[PDB]
């Protein structure tokens, strides 16, 4: 008891200088049932790390009804197959038209200049399909 | 507050049903609730839901969201838990949500949350300043100048606008309530609805022509080998009867049962088409479902809806694509409307801008005989495209005229209905004039002394609203200087000097709502009211489909239903004709013995066409009383499709699921009567504003917003996403203003003057735009004109107007996507 | 969110310094900040309070609550706790949070929080409706008209009631820019205070005989043997003050501190003097502590505070207990004043009606040399009761003779000071013009083209409210009618259209605000501001205790510190001028190139009095330039006592405890001087509202409530608490108007109408009330009179009435509590 905060792992994805503009990278977080994809918008945006300032992460289920969402390189956007969702990748998953009632959940990543480490840290919003972000 | 995780609802937790508050489809919820400090296991079997929350989730086992949980603190100080997810084994959603419905947890009443500006006690303008004030001294002012205009004007007096539709801020007990009030105890004519401004209705033709707007079921989409969707955007404004019946047809999912139903008939690939100017999100989503060659989309001319239909029914006419011995059997007035209606194909090309190949695949598509003889079933559904288009009355004509040939009514799978708007749930007394009267006109030209708008806000939502604001301002200042002479004076002194105010143009101005609303601006007198899951609450969606909203929490204060504030304000007026000696005037105010909602069931719906009853016009008909709460309840979120046939305790509520399947119409004779349809151009006030300005300024719905944004207003994810009403403008347009998205721009016309922000949209045509209707920044309505057609139905769709940068708000580019809407 | 729990901040969350937003105490705080995602650990080391939370705290160890933490939205989208809690170490308040600071966490802005409907954006009325605009627009509208104004009428055109105080929504940056804008280049002498109507003082009396009105240390409050409080209700308007330096002294924890300072003089047990007509919760709470034996309630007829301290001063001159070398050395004046000023016992009782044994005790305790020969340390703190009472100029003269006639300033222990409203933080250039202007009267006859309101909101707040808001309403209606006609207008033309309209009488207000407030009923344009916390900001507190509150999160949208919007302003009039090639005006409009608050701390504090400075009024003096913000950080909570004395890297700031102790005063020759002080009675204006009115209408604080409630209004306990504003009524005068707690009344006379809901209060005297001033339902000052003292001062405690029953809210008996207020 005595906590408020869940518990949630440090997972590696890359360093930052693999990740190539507007070339996603996949990786599973919290755990292995739980898809994530990282982006380098080429542009900064809020919120955004590395050394660029445009690196973002989120889950990619549909915060609807969970289908994994597919990133669409021309609109940096995240799209639901299942009842047309779509998120907006440079407003923090901003839902841009469709049924959710949630946007698409960030997932936070520390940016160390050190090493040039990306690691997932937690979550922003709440991950489709569970009672909290971390089973 | 935590964004990561959720409550669960405990095994035994108690679940209601409820409707969802907001559109025509009416999807079926549940709503779990239970004290704060409990919470269900992740296991199945430890939870409500009955889903395994130990592990992922696969795609499609819920819809779950914080936004559909809150804590309600009740009337006796404990908090409970709610959680309002939508009903799996609900045939009109199974276990859909929209984005609007999901939201309902959020929308409940709760001291912190979204709801926290409820209306929790009657609110006062005291001349100078809002206070609170007591129920009884709202309803001495209140009933007092009522009692005073009746006592000295009569009824003409007495100016309501008034919702008359289904759902939240609606439905059976509701619209009884104010309609008896109005109607039969009152005795007012001035009365307008919440979206039009008299007492009319948005399908006088097609019922005039036998056709009752809403005849058949949400299954119908599922067997339609063609759907038309006309003057429509469903994925946004009907998403789930889109999602949940459209869609599975056009997949080839419903292929089976057709084929089931109709051994010797062949079934082709669903098709749909679209007739609306706009390229929308519907038309884009319907494309990447079937395909490019299974849409038509006739992007006609602004206002030509007529004309198409008058050359869609000539070419079949023409072709003999019609069934000749349903017209035979069935019908008046064909061959009069084959000639008042001719248009050939060239002449409707030239007037809608479709081509030819285009009206003429739509025809092969959708009346030509399938190879098996029969005629396609083709379901044309319609909705505020041609509502509130270009004559109302007349597109109506035209349109049933070609469904009635091709006899796409009373055939499954067919179908020419209202798509619908809100919930309906429609029973009250008859109007008690002989008359329509333009109601906005007569407040705008001094007339009345008290208005109420009850459950709507035409500050936001009326046509040539700009007028009408400027008006209803000033009247209320009338009023307000006035009352400011005052101190210490009684309510009856009080009542006198408001009523003296109003003899040189002032207007008393009350609102019963939820919310303060913009109407706070010029109101004096606020009540609140209660929604439902704070009160029982019963309505039909466009199918018919009656269902029960259970109460399950306490309103805000002593916030209270509709219908008893009704009530209340009858009982008030009885009292104080009762005390002047006035016994025939008290005896029109009896009838109002109210202790709760269920009351108001059983004196209007439930009373329908009953022995000793009263004159009721009723979506239930006569067959109403065999509807029961408690049956209802039994029923489930399946309700029973009006009209009810029969009732009994083992085989529950049985009810329709078609209309006019044996070809009885509901018309003197029997007959389907055919109208004629002239095709007479814009009308010339729109035409004059069309003449002198370049943009057409196309208005109507966005998915996430519903209506004036009352909830949404106070929704932070809501108003980041909308911080103002934006217009969609065609890119080529946007260059030329040097407007790119997040700018501000003006929009006028002779009529008014407003302002949205930019939203450059490709499929926008040059010279059009589309503008978010009814909206708290940035009022669309403002540029309306107030023309209307033969019973007063507004032209809302049509109107031109000019476009002004005001500048660049930073803000919104910062924080708002402008990224496209319309999936691919 | 959960009420069960709070989420400890890490042992290395980043730790900044705040001074509470609100009263003049200015109470110490720490802001905790960190990522959302993480939390200390129950044990002390670590969580960054130190605590050990592994078992139940002890009583003082610590403040928190879940009123005390939040959770913030950065404009990079990051969330992060907050935790904003008192700080143990600061000697202002040793670690004590009075009701009012302990909600700032909650009052911090969030998207959903209490802090939901702060300004964001600026807000324009276009004509009939509220919408969103730009910066730019807003400031080509706003300098557009200010520039046409100066133009054609001159400074005197453009009109302001703006803050001149200190802590949040004040401040030396802030009140700098505003007065740089105002004063240096608009020139504008239309001028006045959030407070009083016209640009004058509170305090011209004891500043013009010499004494600046804080002129002693807290721990002055700790060392006297006498407090008297005039006026004043510190428990709830100086809680901590009263709480951390008053109490300890009356429970001898004092004594040893003064026996160590002072060892040949006897220290009697400390004892207590309250002139207020109403027996207040400070009254009650000081008897509990100290007995009845060792406070004296001076319960004066309102208004009398002259006559008690002339009669005071007459009989200390006759007994001899006054300091005749002190007076012989340091003062003028003395024997004029004894002449003037003559009142017999016997006169003073009949006038106050308080008895002679009365009067002559407090005279023993407080003048009456102690055994071992000196003049007991009597310290004499007064508040509204008499700035605000029967005639500010000339009580003040009465007391201060008593004051200095006793010694009574520049010993330690002693002081004759204000205990202050907001804290202080002003720096200005002097003000224009040459004569004082009641700026209401002038609005109200028709003044002026554009009217500002800026930090403030005298719709709640003026005296003669209700004239003002009447006027203003209408005025602004005036400009509302004329922007109505307007289609497609450029700026330039929509400037031209409001310029017009203020030749017919209307008036264009704008409002520099946090929040929309009831000033949105006239204002055509809002501003939103940052509070402290989005902004860095000093101010200092009662004893002139300077101290940096550091920014620690962003503001709403794009909100801005004051002082960045007086700079904007001013750049926007630069460019216009430069642009019209008036290079003389241009020029008015220089030296506002800020970045940063800081630019104006530089720019105006630092400056005063410095070489090739312009003429500059500032609380810091010309040592100001000593202070800087990374000074200020290294000091932290305790800050420095201004004027600093000297600064070096190894000694840090240096200051000044108490005013006056050489003997030198703030006048031409050095001495402090005597003034005449005549008995008038009551103004006549006043007079006869008491001839034709029942009741006495006091008026004043609440603990719990802040101000006008701007952030209260948005908090559900304080609601559910104060939903309207109570009016404290004797029970016998309640029982013959038939009401009771939770009724609401009708309070009025000559000047106005307002409402409240009635308090049964067994203290109040039978015919005397005190109503909650300043509140957003039931308003008070509506029914205070525009009679102002010669400085134009207004007597807002200075009004009678009527009171006429409403009814009985049923809701209110149901959920607020009507038990007494005052501890036993
Ligand atoms: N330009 C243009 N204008 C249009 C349209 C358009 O297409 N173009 N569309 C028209 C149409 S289709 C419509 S439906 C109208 C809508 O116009 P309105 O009816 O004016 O708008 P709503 O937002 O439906 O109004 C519902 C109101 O009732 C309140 N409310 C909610 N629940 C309750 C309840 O239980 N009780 C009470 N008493 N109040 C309640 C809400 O707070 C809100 O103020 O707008 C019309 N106006
Ligand atoms: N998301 C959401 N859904 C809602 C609502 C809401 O507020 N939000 N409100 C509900 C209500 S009360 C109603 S009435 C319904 C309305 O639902 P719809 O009528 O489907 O919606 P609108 O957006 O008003 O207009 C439909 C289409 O009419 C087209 N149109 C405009 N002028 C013409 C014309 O001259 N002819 C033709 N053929 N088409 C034209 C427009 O381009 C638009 O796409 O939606 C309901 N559903
Ligand atoms: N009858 C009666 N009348 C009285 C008194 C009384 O005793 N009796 N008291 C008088 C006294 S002493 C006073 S102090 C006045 C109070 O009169 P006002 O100054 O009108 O009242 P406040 O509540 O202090 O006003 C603060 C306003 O500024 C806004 N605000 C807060 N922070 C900031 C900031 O950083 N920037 C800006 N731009 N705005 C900000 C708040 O939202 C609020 O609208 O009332 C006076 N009126
Ligand atoms: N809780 C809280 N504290 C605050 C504030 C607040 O809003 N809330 N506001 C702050 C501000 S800006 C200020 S100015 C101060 C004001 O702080 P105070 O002046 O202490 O408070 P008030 O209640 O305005 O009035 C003080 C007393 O004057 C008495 N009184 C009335 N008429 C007379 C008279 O003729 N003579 C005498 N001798 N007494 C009289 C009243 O009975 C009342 O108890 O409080 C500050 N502190
Ligand atoms: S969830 Fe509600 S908004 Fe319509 S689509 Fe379903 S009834
Ligand atoms: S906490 Fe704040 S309100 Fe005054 S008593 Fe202390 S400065
Ligand atoms: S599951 Fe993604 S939009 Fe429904
Ligand atoms: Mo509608
Ligand atoms: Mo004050
Ligand atoms: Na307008
Ligand atoms: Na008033
Ligand atoms: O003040």
């Amino acid at each position: 008891a005595g906590r408020t905060t869940l518990q949630y792992p440090a997972t590696q994805v890359s360093v930052a200088k693999n990740l190539k503009a507007n070339e996603p990278v996949s990786f599973t977080y919290p755990d292995t049932s739980s898809p994530c994809v990282a982006v380098k918008l080429g542009s900064p945006v809020p919120g955004g790390v590395g050394p660029n300032n445009d690196i973002v992460a989120y889950s990619v289920l549909c915060t609807h009804m969970g289908f994994p969402t597919s990133y669409d390189k021309s609109s940096k956007t995240f799209k639901c197959p299942g009842h047309f969702t779509e998120f907006d990748a440079e407003k923090a998953g901003q839902m841009i038209c469709g049924q959710a009632t949630e946007n698409l959940p960030r997932v936070l990543l520390r940016y160390d200049e050190a090493s040039d480490a990306l690691t997932a840290v937690g979550v922003d919003g709440l991950i489709y399909g569970r009672q909290a972000n971390v089973i | 507050a935590p964004n990561d995780r959720i409550t669960l609802p405990p095994a035994n937790a108690q679940r209601t049903n409820m409707t969802c508050h907001f559109c025509i489809v009416g999807c079926g919820y549940h709503v779990y609730k239970w004290p704060e400090l409990q919470e269900g296991g992740r296991a199945p079997e430890q939870n409500a839901l009955g889903l395994d929350f130990r592990k992922q989730l696969p795609p499609l086992a819920v819809t779950l969201t914080p936004a559909m949980t809150n804590v309600v603190t009740e009337h006796d100080g404990r908090r409970y838990d709610i959680m309002v997810v939508p009903d799996k084994a609900c045939v009109v959603n199974s276990g859909l949500s929209s984005t609007r419905g999901g939201k309902m947890a959020s929308y409940m009443y709760t001291p912190t949350g979204d709801g926290k500006q409820r209306l929790k006690a009657p609110r006062l303008y005291a001349a100078d300043q809002w206070v609170d004030t007591t129920w009884d001294h709202a309803m001495a002012l209140y009933a007092g100048l009522i009692k005073k205009t009746l006592d000295k004007d009569g009824p003409q007096g007495v100016f309501f606008s008034c919702f008359d539709h289904g759902g939240a801020g609606g439905g059976f007990e509701n619209t009884w309530g104010t309609g008896k009030l109005m109607f039969s105890a009152i005795q007012t004519p001035m009365v307008r609805i919440h979206n039009r401004p008299a007492y009319n209705s948005e399908c006088h033709a097609t019922r005039e022509m036998g056709i009752g707007e809403l005849n058949n079921a949400y299954e119908d989409a599922q067997l339609a080998d063609v759907i038309w969707s006309i003057g429509n955007n469903p994925y946004e404004s009907q998403t789930n009867y889109f999602l949940n019946h459209w869609l599975p047809n056009l997949q080839g999912a419903t292929t089976s049962k057709k084929k089931e139903r109709f051994p010797n008939e062949n079934f082709p690939q669903a098709r749909i088409i679209f007739v609306d100017p706009r390229e929308t999100p519907s038309v884009a989503i319907a494309r990447h479902v079937a395909g490019n060659d299974r849409v038509l989309h006739l992007a006609i001319e602004p206002g030509t809806d007529t004309a198409l239909f008058n050359g869609l029914f000539t070419y079949v006419v023409e072709q003999g694509w019609i069934d000749k011995p349903f017209i035979e059997a069935h019908t008046k007035g064909f061959d009069d409307a084959v000639k008042t209606n001719r248009l050939s194909l060239d002449e409707c090309s030239n007037i809608t801008g479709v081509p030819v190949d285009m009206l003429k695949r739509a025809a092969e598509w959708s009346y030509k005989p399938k190879a098996s003889g029969q005629a396609p079933r083709t379901m044309h559904a319609y909705e505020k495209g041609i509502i509130w288009g270009n004559d109302n009355y007349v597109i109506q004509s035209a349109l049933l005229d070609l469904v009635i040939a091709t006899h796409n009514v009373g055939r499954r799978g067919t179908g020419c209905v209202r798509m619908g708007g809100h919930q309906e749930g429609y029973t009250r007394p008859p109007y008690p004039g002989d008359k329509k009267i333009y109601i906005d006109q007569e407040l705008i030209k001094g007339k009345g002394r008290i208005m109420t708008w009850w459950g709507c806000n035409n500050f936001q939502t009326s046509n040539n609203a700009q007028a009408l604001r400027e008006a209803i301002l000033q009247r209320s200042a009338i009023v307000k200087q006035a009352m400011q002479k005052a101190r210490g004076a009684t309510t009856e002194e009080m009542v006198d000097v408001i009523y003296e105010a109003t003899q040189n143009g002032g207007l008393f101005v009350t609102s019963i709502n939820l919310y303060p609303t913009k109407l706070a601006e010029a109101a004096h007198l606020m009540l609140p009211a209660a929604h439902p899951g704070e009160m029982n609450l019963t309505s039909m969606n466009g199918e018919r489909r009656i269902r029960l909203s259970e109460k399950f929490m306490d309103p805000p204060g002593t916030a209270m239903a509709d219908c008893l504030i009704a009530a209340r304000i009858a009982n008030a007026l009885r009292d104080m004709y009762q005390k002047d000696g006035k016994a025939e005037m008290a005896a029109q105010f009896e009838g109002f013995d109210w202790k709760t909602e269920e009351d108001a069931f059983n004196d209007g719906f439930r009373r329908a066409g009953q022995p000793g009853a009263p004159a009721i016009d009723s979506q239930g008909g006569s067959t109403g009383h065999l509807v029961t709460y408690d049956r209802l309840r039994k029923s489930g979120n399946n309700g029973v499709q009006l009209p009810v046939v029969s009732w009994d305790e083992s085989k529950g509520l049985v009810g329709t699921e078609m209309l006019y399947t044996e070809g009885k119409f509901d018309t003197d004779d029997g007959k389907a009567h055919f109208k004629p349809a002239p095709w007479n151009g814009l009308p010339a006030t729109v035409q004059q504003q069309k003449d002198k300005y370049r943009f057409w300024l196309n208005n109507g719905r966005n998915n996430e917003v519903w209506q004036t944004a009352y909830h949404d207003q106070y929704n932070s994810l809501m108003q980041e996403r909308y911080p103002m009403a934006y217009i969609e403008m065609n890119p080529d347009d946007c260059k030329q203003l040097d407007v790119t998205g997040g700018d501000i721009v003006e929009v006028y016309n002779d009529f008014g003057s407003t302002f949205a922000m930019v939203y450059p949209v490709a499929e926008i045509k040059r010279g059009q735009t589309f503008m978010l209707f009814g909206y708290v920044n940035g009022i669309q309505g403002d540029v309306t004109t107030d023309w209307t057609d033969r019973n007063i139905i507004p032209y809302y769709k049509g109107t031109w107007g000019d476009i002004r940068k005001v500048g660049s708000m930073e803000e919104f580019k910062r924080t708002v996507s402008f990224k496209s809407r319309r999936f691919a």
